[PDB]
């Protein structure tokens, strides 16, 4: 009734064609908010509830850093413009958005004039969407 | 006079001494009259239904 | 009366005129302006009792739950949930005397409450409400011409600022950071002055950073005439103060280089692998070694940067802090006399800025450090840093603080003052019944209670502070009649004297001037409605 | 500020909805005017179906929830009891006067300045129709009255039929014709029972010349028809014989229960051949009669009719020099009925009227009285007949109660209007406008009259204007005050040579009833409806 | 009626013909017009809307109610397009069209009642309307000296009456000073884009102020803007269309190496396409840079650096105006930044109004460009001002255009009826009737004046009928003396061609709802 979905694509089934190693880490289980994979396929980034922001290494299976700082839960976050060491936004029902930096660990930059849910780079990386848009050049 | 901050208990006070004076004064400019006279009567009636 | 119109025709067919008409509704003619002057009534009476130095806070809770605990007008008036009109316009009436002057948000919100409820009973007398509003102005201009000659100027000299301090001491008086007022005072007098074109022109606002961080006390509040940067230095491992520090501000991030058109590098053989690797070591170096060329003590980077930058930097004495913002960049190129520079192979020494100390502060057990750039040789910015025992507090003297800044703006612009208290009220008042003697009978009645209406600040302030209004206004207007002394008001806070000059409570004559003509602007536009069709 | 549970209206709104109110009343009726009147049908909800020109008829079947709406209601059931004419015609001038005064108060005339000059403007309405605009019916005779009675039925099922349905009328009026104390003539109208029964046309309506029962005989053994009636007139039942409530039969020896059963009928047996014994034929009774006592009926040949009206006993009574009896007891405590109690006709028949039949007594004696029943094509119609012959008869009757008629086709309003129009320069300053406006609110009678019939109202109203106004200015030419409309032309004509007449109680009632109802109504602006 | 089993038109259409239809259609037009009947006037009284969201608009304009209003009855609807068509033709008197034409059909109405012919009715509208517009032009006041000092005071004295109905109306001598000389400052075309209105809030109203030259908010500066001067005394203007910041070549630019000194080169390449940029707007003597297109913090800084001033994302319609004013030209490229496209202003400065920041350019000798600042003390006080302000210019504009005035007050309307009743009254008598009640409808201005002012219009009447007839063409209402007086004299003055289109439109609206008779209203589709 309510699921109608449990035979969902969790099989899998080809013909062993290198697309099998689909990872599916789920260590953490909770609630997979965000499960964007990284523009370098290095690193995935998670959110839970609990409204931390994981990363983890697709090779080691290891977590990487547990970014703590939102007020709330985490629903949405992004990546980088490419890479740029993914200094990536993150958007919850806190009602802030605030880009992190992993060579520090740190909120590098916040705002706080709007929840965001659908945060999305703008191609240059000086600005990103905030469905507003702020500039970082400005904050 | 209350926002102008005066207790209601003047104002009442104040407003029975103002209604003394003004009995005094209509008592002052009323006029006798007697019921043998039926021009007052039919004038009092008229400004009776003056209005209706 | 209400709704509209309901007819459906003498044919009895339809007759529908207007969309969904049965669900609107139609206020029309004096019940209009009654329902109207009520509710402007019920919100000026709401704000009265926060008027002067016995005003009491409001506490403002928002949809979050968050509070925001208050005496500034025109926060609290734009912190309430109204749906009514009228009440959308005194609000709106707040924000316009805060954004024109920055004080008086809440005495315009009185007056204008008063004059309609004078206006009130002018209508019942069946006095049209245009008649009413031409009179409001004729007194107004009067007020306004009366004002001009009672008031006085003061200096607005750097080497004497006590009457700057007075009148930033007035405005301060009714706000909680009483308890270190002159303190108060005196840095956002000295923060103007800091920051301040000389030849009477503007003050840039964005040159003053107000920043606020709970723990110690409120008296521990400074004026710092540097940049507070809310950031540390990047390695953990570099010295926490340097003293005499020359200045490089960057915005390049300290990385490879990178293009900003779609580019591909193409690695075709060994010998490019460790060409390319080669070249990322000597950038990283080369770029270290141009910072360090110039002479420079301390790096502001605005984009962050990596683990080789970062150990480069801590390798070469070199202490550096990185994603600083863009406001806070422009401050520190400000204050410390230093270009900023894009790249660093622009970087020379003349760009440099100089900063007799930067530090990096601790706020007890909080793990929190926030840099401090200061002794600067000719600051031309400054930021104020407001402790506090909670946020609730800090807030408050955030705005407090910015009612200061903007009354010594005022100032900067025209120097001219007029004592407060209730004293330029009162004299314009007189001063309108005066005028009302020789005016023509019917507008007579409107300049009255004009009149009126301006007795209501000393009496609200006399309320306020416990003493009897009416017989307290009625006996400091004798004196002022008897007496050619227009500086007598309400002795709000019981020094035993009315003479609000040795008092030193100064007001601006701007101030004084926005609050009569916004009130009066403001109640013409509310008489002038006789319908209304809220759906 | 009020706290009312309530909705309240003050000012133009309400004033313009009573306006409307009245408007759409009007408007309802406004179509069934004048001889080019057309009827209207109105269907119950539950498929009753009623077909009539009456305004008072229409008005009270409407159900109506607008009190302004409901006073004009009333207004129109006013002029019907009071007069019996011109219901429509009071609805709509009284709408007309309440449209114009309200444009006086929305060109901000106080509304007692605009009553002041209705109240004026209604008098001299009144003294100029007396002074002016009557005729004397003495100069003019009988046929002053068949004119009268064809001009009322104009406009109705049997207005092409006048010729012989005025006949009818004016005959039933004066057969019912009786002097009172004072020797004034009064003609008691609503003693003329009407019956109603399908069947032939309406030409062969009937006028009895005597009394018509909507009753037969009680049982088939009596005879259907009597030569020389001796007429009984009774107000008790003939049953047997039950004692009251405060008596009760108690038998302790059983030989007198036979007696006790015996004596409950032979009281009423009794007291039957006392009513028989003096020569009654007739018997009417307004009570029952058991098999008993029609079986003693019917042994003498006497016919016995039970169940009668009240109101039709008392008529027959009346006519035929009968007594009503509720009781056989003289002065001399005995049970006795005497024949000088009996009443006398010249015949008693029991006609069949279309599978039905019904009672007629026919040539009565000591005085002449009158019915008249109506043949139709179906029920809708029979009824519509019998309210336009109720309006005749009360237009008659007034007529001869009150000796002056007016020109009808609408002279009288036109006069009147020209009158007031003149005269209004002459009175005040404001009440001026109000008099001016109840001039030209008078003028909606004719307006409606040449629309009904496809007509250029504007210019005959116009041309009737001139006339008038030529006959108020010259002198010598007052016999233009008879100029009203010809509908059939379309042309405006001396009515009062082409016989087109009407009671001046009509206008004058009318127009006083008028005036009442829009001084009532203009006098409010302010309404407070509270929640049921 | 019966079932019809097969129904001729789709169920649930509904009709309506005849003479009750003709007569709910002039209902509805009353009501329609009471809805702005308040707002006529010196005296007359502002109406706020409040619409589904919940913002609400404060006017005073007849134009702006009818269109907030949302009506949907069809014959309404005609008073409404004949209110816009005022408005966008003349500008003023969109009150007076809807009056005029609901008084015409309220006077019409009894004769339609009686089931006058609608052709005859509309006869009649066209021929009056024909001689009172005759009448109009022939009788209106017009100079042939071409005096300048007449002129503007002409043109003065009908801002004064176009703005003696608003709640500006204290400062009507002020804002019409202010509307005349911008008007006149307007080059050939008077176009209402080279008019700005910025709207401020805070500030008295006679804090207002008419910039010669043009003004515009700070545009969202980068970092490093507030080290650039912000006053020059000569500055020369270069106003761009380019994007002065690092980006991408081209959007379908690729660049490809495979060498890291080409890597290097490629790095340092954008960075002199940027700097070359840059010099070549910095050579060109230039001291204020002006750039509809993202202006970045590397070209922000640049400028500080060398005391320039610059200012990007400015609005097109405001680099429109500045090229109007200063005089130079809007350029795409920096190849060719000679003087002839450098603007030029005797001074630039930037001061803080009201908690905003605006860039001035004054000291335009030559400007063909105004910018109205406007103080409130709300957004519906700045609106109604500027809507008050709107009707000025556009009552200036029209002047411009043609000297023939009338006089107001409702002495126009009375000679019109005036001369209407005398005409009619020498007509055979069924037209006679028709121009009669035009004549009469024709009082309903002067009329409304004195029950908006509260006075007793019957005596006011009756007293301008009588002056009237007995001699004197521009007798009208006297609001503040609550009688009569010679409105030319009183300089109540109106373009004629104002009351011309205000008596066409009505009379055509007028005619189009009399000759309609039968609405059919098909059933809505997709209800949802
Ligand atoms: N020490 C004082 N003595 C008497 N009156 C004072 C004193 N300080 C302030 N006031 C008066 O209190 C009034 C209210 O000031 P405040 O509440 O600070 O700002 P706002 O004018 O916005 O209400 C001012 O009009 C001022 O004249
Ligand atoms: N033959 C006729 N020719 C012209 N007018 C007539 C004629 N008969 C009646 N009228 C007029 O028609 C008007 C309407 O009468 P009607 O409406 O039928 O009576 P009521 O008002 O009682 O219903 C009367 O005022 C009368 O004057
Ligand atoms: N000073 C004045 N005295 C008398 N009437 C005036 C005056 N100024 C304007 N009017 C009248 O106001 C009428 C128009 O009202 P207004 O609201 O200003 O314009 P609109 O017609 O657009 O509503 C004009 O007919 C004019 O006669
Ligand atoms: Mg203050
Ligand atoms: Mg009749
Ligand atoms: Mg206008």
């Amino acid at each position: 009734l309510d699921n109608k979905c449990s035979v969902y694509p969790l099989t899998f089934d080809k013909n062993e064609n290198m697309a099998a190693k689909k990872k599916s880490v789920a260590m953490h289980t909770n609630y997979l908010s965000a499960c964007s994979f990284t523009n370098s396929d290095m690193q995935i980034l998670t959110a839970s509830g609990d409204g931390t922001c994981a990363l983890w290494d697709v090779e080691s299976g290891q977590l990487l850093q547990s970014f703590h700082g939102h007020g709330a839960d985490v629903l949405c976050l992004d990546l980088a413009p490419s890479e740029t060491g993914n200094t990536f936004v993150s958007g919850g029902c806190d009602k802030k958005a605030m880009v992190w930096d992993m060579r520090s660990g740190q909120c590098v930059q916040a705002f706080e004039t709007h929840d965001i849910n659908s945060v999305r780079y703008y191609p240059s990386g000086d600005a990103f969407a905030s469905g507003r848009l702020y500039d970082l050049r400005a904050d | 006079l209350l926002q102008k901050g005066i207790h209601p208990t003047i104002i009442s006070e104040s407003f029975q001494k103002a209604l003394e004076k003004g009995i005094e004064i209509l008592t002052d400019m009323s006029r006798p009259v007697e019921l043998s006279d039926r021009e007052t009567l039919l004038n009092s009636a008229t400004t009776s239904l003056n209005s209706k | 009366a209400s709704m509209g119109t309901l007819a459906f025709d003498e044919y009895g067919r339809p007759f529908l005129i207007i969309k969904d008409q049965d669900r609107k509704s139609r206020l029309m003619g004096l019940e209009a302006l009654k329902s109207h002057i009520m509710a402007a009534k019920a919100v000026a009476n709401t704000m009265r009792t926060s008027l002067g130095p016995n005003g009491l806070d409001k506490m403002m809770v928002d949809k979050d739950g968050d509070v925001t605990v208050t005496n500034d007008g025109a926060t609290i008036l734009s912190m309430m949930d109204v749906d009514h009109q009228i009440a959308k316009l005194m609000v709106e009436l707040s924000k316009s005397q805060d954004d024109e002057i920055g004080d008086g948000t809440t005495g315009v919100v009185v007056l204008a409450g008063a004059l309609l409820e004078e206006a009130e009973q002018l209508l019942d007398r069946g006095i049209h409400p245009i008649r009413i509003a031409d009179g409001y102005e004729q007194a107004a201009r009067v007020a306004i011409e009366h004002l001009d000659k009672i008031s006085d100027s003061v200096l607005v000299d750097i080497k004497d600022t006590e009457p700057l301090i007075q009148t930033a001491k007035t405005t301060l008086g009714s706000k909680v950071v009483n308890s270190c007022h002159r303190q108060m005072a005196e840095i956002a007098v000295n923060a103007v002055l800091t920051v301040a074109d000389m030849e009477r022109r503007d003050v840039d606002f964005e040159l003053i950073k107000v920043e606020g961080k709970v723990g110690g006390r409120l008296e521990d509040t400074k004026l710092i005439k540097g940049v507070i940067v809310d950031k540390d230095f990047s390695h953990p491992q570099m010295p926490k103060k340097v003293e005499d520090a020359k200045i490089a501000i960057l915005t390049c991030p300290f990385e490879p280089p990178k293009p900003k058109t779609k580019h591909k590098l193409d690695v075709t053989s060994v010998e490019d692998y460790k060409a390319l690797q080669k070249y990322e070591k000597e950038k990283f170096e080369e770029m270290i070694q141009q910072i360090k060329e110039t002479g420079a003590n301390l790096a502001i980077c605005q984009w962050g940067f990596d683990d080789e930058a970062n150990h480069l930097l801590l390798q070469n004495n070199l202490p550096a802090v990185r994603w600083v913002g863009g406001p806070e960049i422009e401050l520190i190129a400000i204050a410390t006399g230093g270009r900023i520079v894009p790249r660093f192979s622009e970087l020379t020494a003349e760009k440099l800025g100089f900063a007799g100390l930067v530090q990096e502060i601790s706020f007890g057990t909080t793990k929190d450090k926030m840099l401090v750039i200061e002794q600067c040789k000719n600051s031309r910015a400054v930021t104020i840093f407001i402790r506090g025992g909670n946020k609730m507090i800090i807030e408050e003297a955030k705005r407090s603080l910015h009612d200061a800044l903007c009354v010594i703006r005022n100032l900067i612009r025209d120097n001219r003052v007029v004592y407060g208290g209730g004293a330029a009220e009162i004299s314009c008042a007189l001063a309108v019944s005066q005028e009302a003697d020789k005016c023509p009978t019917l507008e007579q009645y409107a300049m009255r209670a004009f009149a009126d209406a301006l007795e209501v600040i000393p009496m609200a302030l006399s309320e306020n502070s416990g003493m009897n209004p009416i017989q307290t206004m009625t006996e400091v207007r004798a004196r002022q009649v008897k007496e050619m002394n227009p500086a007598l008001g309400i002795d709000c806070l019981h020094k035993g004297t009315n003479d609000m000059k040795q008092q030193h409570v100064i007001e601006t004559l701007i101030g004084k001037k926005q609050q009569i003509s916004l009130a009066t602007q403001m109640v013409r536009m509310i008489l002038k409605i006789d319908d209304i069709r809220k759906p | 500020p009020l706290s009312v549970f309530g909705d309240r209206s003050t000012g133009e709104t309400i004033r313009s909805q009573n306006v409307m109110a009245a408007a759409s009343i009007a408007n309802i009726v406004k179509s069934s005017l004048g001889p080019v009147g057309l009827d209207k049908m109105l269907v119950d909800d539950i498929g009753d179906v009623t077909i009539t020109n009456d305004g008072a008829t229409i008005l009270k079947l409407l159900e109506v929830e607008h009190p302004a709406a409901k006073v004009l209601c009333e207004l129109a059931d006013l002029q019907d009891k009071e007069v019996g004419d011109g219901t429509t015609s009071v609805v709509i001038i009284a709408a007309e006067l309440l449209k114009n005064a309200d444009e006086l108060v929305k060109q901000k005339i106080h509304p007692t300045s605009v009553i002041s000059g209705y109240r004026l403007a209604c008098k001299e309405a009144v003294r100029y129709i007396n002074e002016n605009l009557i005729v004397n019916t003495d100069e003019l005779g009988r046929d002053c009255l068949i004119n009268a009675a064809k001009t009322s039925m104009s406009s109705k099922i049997i207005g092409i039929n006048g010729d012989f349905f005025a006949n009818m009328v004016v005959d039933a009026v004066l057969a019912i014709k009786y002097t009172d104390i004072r020797g004034q003539p009064r003609y008691p109208v609503n003693s003329v029972n009407i019956l109603k029964a399908h069947g032939r046309s309406q030409m062969e309506s009937m006028l009895i010349s005597g009394y018509a029962l909507n009753c037969v005989v009680g049982s088939q053994g009596m005879p259907k028809r009597i030569v020389n009636a001796k007429i009984a007139c009774l107000d008790f039942s003939l049953q047997k014989t039950k004692m009251k409530l405060g008596v009760q039969v108690v038998i302790t020896d059983p030989e007198k229960l036979d007696q006790i059963r015996q004596r409950e009928s032979d009281i009423t047996k009794e007291r039957i051949q006392k009513i028989l014994a003096t020569g009654a034929n007739v018997i009417l009774t307004t009570g029952g009669i058991d098999d008993m006592c029609l079986k003693y009926f019917v042994e003498a040949g006497a016919m016995a009719v039970r169940r009668v009206l009240k109101r039709d006993l008392k008529r027959i009574a009346k006519a035929s020099g009968a007594t009503i009896l509720s009781t056989l007891a003289n002065l001399e405590g005995e049970e006795t009925f005497e024949a000088a109690m009996l009443g006398q006709a010249e015949e008693v028949v029991q006609e069949r009227i279309c599978d039905d039949e019904l009672i007629l007594i026919k040539n009565t004696k000591a005085r002449t009285s009158a019915s008249i029943i109506l043949r139709g094509a179906n029920d809708f119609m029979c009824d519509e007949m019998e309210r336009s012959l109720h309006d005749a008869l009360c237009v008659v009757k007034r007529v001869l109660e009150s000796k002056s008629v007016v020109p009808g086709g609408g002279a009288v309003e036109a006069a009147l209007s020209i009158y007031l129009e003149n005269y209004a320069t002459s009175m005040g300053s404001r009440e001026q406008l109000a008099i001016a406006e109840f001039a030209r609110s008078l003028l909606v009678i004719p307006n409606t009259l040449a629309v009904n019939a496809a007509q250029d109202s504007t210019d005959l109203v116009a041309k009737l204007r001139a006339f008038h106004n030529e006959a108020q200015v010259n002198p010598e030419r007052k016999n233009l005050k008879w100029i009203g409309l010809d509908l059939s032309n379309g042309k405006p004509r001396d009515n009062k040579q082409a016989g087109v007449f009407e009671p001046t109680i009509v206008k004058v009632k009318s127009l006083k009833f008028a005036t009442e109802a829009a001084i009532t109504i203009l006098r409010i602006d302010d309404l407070i409806k509270l929640h049921p | 009626m019966m079932p019809t089993p097969v129904i001729l038109l789709k169920e649930g259409t509904d009709s309506s013909q005849g003479i009750p239809q003709l007569v709910s259609n002039i209902s509805a037009c009353q009501v329609i017009a009471e809805a702005v009947r308040t707002t006529l006037g010196p005296r007359g009284m502002d109406k706020l809307i409040v619409d589904g969201r919940g913002k609400a608009t404060i006017s005073n304009d007849g134009a702006t109610i009818l269109k907030l209003l949302d009506v949907v009855h069809p014959a309404a609807k005609t008073l409404v397009d004949i209110a816009k068509s005022q408005d966008a033709e003349v500008g003023d008197g969109t009150t007076s069209v809807t009056l005029l034409a609901a008084e015409f059909l309220k006077q019409v109405k009894p004769y339609v009642e009686e089931g006058l012919h609608p052709q005859i009715i509309i006869r009649a509208f066209r021929t009056a309307t024909q001689l009172a517009v005759n009448k109009i032009k022939e009788i209106a006041v017009t100079v042939k000296k071409a005096d300048k000092v007449e002129q503007r005071k002409l043109l003065e004295k009908c801002a004064m009456t176009a703005l003696s109905s608003k709640l500006i109306s204290q400062q009507k001598a002020f804002f019409a000073k202010m509307v005349v000389d911008a008007v006149m400052m307007l080059d050939d075309l008077l176009q209402l884009k080279m008019i700005g209105i910025k709207k401020v809030q805070g500030g008295a109203l006679e804090d207002s102020q008419l910039v010669a030259g043009v003004a515009f908010k700070k545009t969202f500066s980068y970092a490093g803007f507030e080290m650039q001067p912000k006053k020059y005394h000569n500055p020369k203007i270069a106003l761009l269309n380019v994007e002065l910041e690092l980006k991408a070549e081209k959007d379908n630019a690729e660049i490809r190496v495979h060498t890291v000194e080409d890597y290097q080169a490629i790095v340092d390449a954008e960075w002199n396409i940027l700097y070359d940029k840059l010099e070549k707007i910095h050579h060109s003597g230039a001291k204020v840079v002006l750039s509809k297109l993202p202006i970045g913090d590397v070209a922000t800084q640049y400028f500080a650096d060398r005391d320039m001033f610059c200012a990007g994302r400015v609005p097109e319609e405001d680099l429109k105006r500045t090229m109007m004013a200063c005089g130079g030209s809007i350029q795409t490229s920096v190849n060719a930044l000679s003087a002839d496209v450098l603007g030029r202003c005797q001074v630039f400065e930037e001061t803080q109004i009201g908690g905003e920041r605006y860039n001035f350019f004054t000291g335009c000798p030559k400007a063909k460009t105004c910018t109205f600042i406007l103080r409130g003390g709300a957004e519906q006080f700045m609106e109604e001002t500027e809507r008050s302000l709107h009707d000025a210019i556009m009552i200036v504009r029209r002047a411009i255009k043609n000297d023939s005035v009338v006089a107001g007050g409702g002495a126009i309307e009375m000679e019109l009826s005036k001369y209407l009743r005398d005409y009619s009254r020498t007509i055979p008598g069924k037209q006679q009737l028709l121009i009669g009640a035009y004549a009469k409808a024709l009082e309903i201005i002067p009329r409304q004046l004195c029950d908006n002012a509260g006075f007793d219009a019957t005596n006011i009447l009756n007293k301008l009928r009588a002056r009237h007839a007995q001699g004197g063409t521009w007798y009208g209402v006297d609001i503040n003396n609550e009688d009569i007086a010679d409105n030319f004299e009183a300089f109540v003055w109106e373009p004629a061609m104002v009351r011309i289109n205000a008596l066409t439109a009505a009379s055509e609206a007028a005619c189009l709802i009399v000759s309609v008779d039968e609405t059919i209203k098909n059933p809505r589709s997709t209800v949802d």
